[PDB]
This record gives structure tokens, sequence and C-alpha cells, in this order.
């Protein structure tokens, strides 16, 4: 065999997976600051685009410029009714999703407290 | 409605110094990556150099050391500090800002400067 040790630093693409290695050359998992902004990477390092739970409430993490020119995959200031395909959520004047029975405009919703997505039907 | 002016270029000797700067209008400045890339003819665009929204700089190997890259946020503005010229670094050199992930890359960025002629003779 044969085998070199590099290092990386800072926000990376491989492929089609980004991923966020700190000073140290360390590769970053899960709800990570990164200058204040705030990302969500998968516990396999890659950054994540979604609804994801956090200990700031359940977040939107989300591609460049969905809103307020907002950073590739960062947390946004997301309000209201969202769409992501088939899963649904709602998100409250404090920016993160609902969780559990709500009245939204005078209908009732159930939203599951796991991952937020509306329960239907 | 959105702009990056270049502007500090044009004609150094080698050894020498040159200051490029890149003013922003359009866009909430503190938002974007910012970066440099260059072009010399015969060549393809290349990454040079990069800058996150908090001050953290990113350099291709071949201006590492020499290059320093720098932002001023409540002007709207970046730096391209280039030392220790070389005739390689002859070039157009464009300024850029982004919102996508990996600084190296011309895909990263949504906003393109005109760019400046920067010239270094031997």
């Amino acid at each position: 065999h044969h085998h070199k040790g590099i290092m990386r630093t800072g926000l990376i693409s491989f492929e089609n997976n980004n991923y966020y290695f700190n000073e140290n050359g360390e590769m970053q998992f899960g709800y990570i600051n990164i200058e204040d902004k705030m990302f969500y990477f998968g516990e396999d390092g890659v950054m994540q685009i979604g609804v994801f739970n956090t200990p700031d409430g359940f977040k939107y993490f989300a591609h460049q410029n969905t809103l307020d020119e907002n950073f590739e995959g960062e947390s946004i200031n997301y309000t209201g009714w969202l769409d992501l395909d088939e899963k649904r959520y709602y998100f409250t004047d404090e920016y993160i999703a609902a969780t559990g029975s709500v009245i939204i405009d005078g209908e009732e919703y159930y939203f599951d407290p796991d991952t937020a997505q509306l329960v239907i039907s | 409605q959105v702009q990056l002016v270049e502007s500090g270029g044009g004609l150094v000797q080698a050894g020498g110094s040159l200051r490029l700067s890149c003013a922003a209008s359009g866009l909430t400045f503190s938002r974007y990556v910012m970066g440099w890339f260059r072009q010399a003819p015969g060549k393809e665009r290349e990454f040079v150099a990069a800058i996150t929204w908090g001050g953290t700089p990113n350099y291709a190997d071949s201006v590492k050391g020499r290059f320093t890259i720098s932002r001023d946020n409540s002007k709207n503005t970046q730096y391209l500090q280039m030392n220790s010229l070389k005739p390689e670094d002859t070039a157009v050199y464009y300024c850029a800002a982004g919102l996508g992930w990996d600084s190296r890359y011309s895909q990263s960025y949504n906003y393109w400067g005109q760019g400046t002629q920067v010239t270094v003779s031997s």
C-alpha cells in the first residue's frame, strides 16, 4: 500500500457532499456554529438541507439565497408553512418548527414531536 | 443593481507589490464569501484567494504566503495584498461574491467583477 496524511480546513466539497473542517483539520458533526452562522452536519459529516432538531428547537437549514441572502445550508429565519416535498412543517414567530397539537388560522393540526412533520389524513 | 468594482490594478516590477481593491454595492456585503480569481491569456481562470464572512482567509497553493486577503465589512470592500510578485502572477484579476459552499470554485460565486489587469515584468 501507499498512504499520506493530509489536512483539510474550512468549508470543503467532495463531489456533491459539503463538509466543514475546523482549524485542527477535524471534521464536524451535528449542529455547528461556523463564525456565527449555524449549520447541520449528518453523522457522516455531510451537510444537510431540511428541518433538523437542535438545542434551539427544530430549524430549517436551507439552500443559498432562500431568505435574507443566507449561505448554503445555514439556518434561516423562516416563518409560515413550509413544504419540502411530501413533508410539511409550520414555523413559529420564534423561527422554530411547531410541534404537537396547534391551532393555526382556526384549524387544528398535529406535528410529530420527533420530526416536526405534519401528521396528515 | 449588483456591482463589484475592481481597482488598484496595473503595471508593476517583479518582487514589487500591489494592493487590489474590490468595492461592493447592491448586496448585504457581510453575508457573502468574497473571492479573487485570475485568468491569464493562454490559461484557464483559477482560484486565487477567498475570505469568509467572519474573516477567515484561504489561498491557492501558488500565492500562499505571498498574498493576503482581507475585508472591511463597514466599507463593503475587500482587499488583496499582493507581495513578492512574479511574472507568473500576470493575469486579469476578478473579484467575486458568493454564497456557495467551497470557496475554491467558480460556481460557488454568484456575483462577478469586470476584472482588472495586473502586469508584472521581469
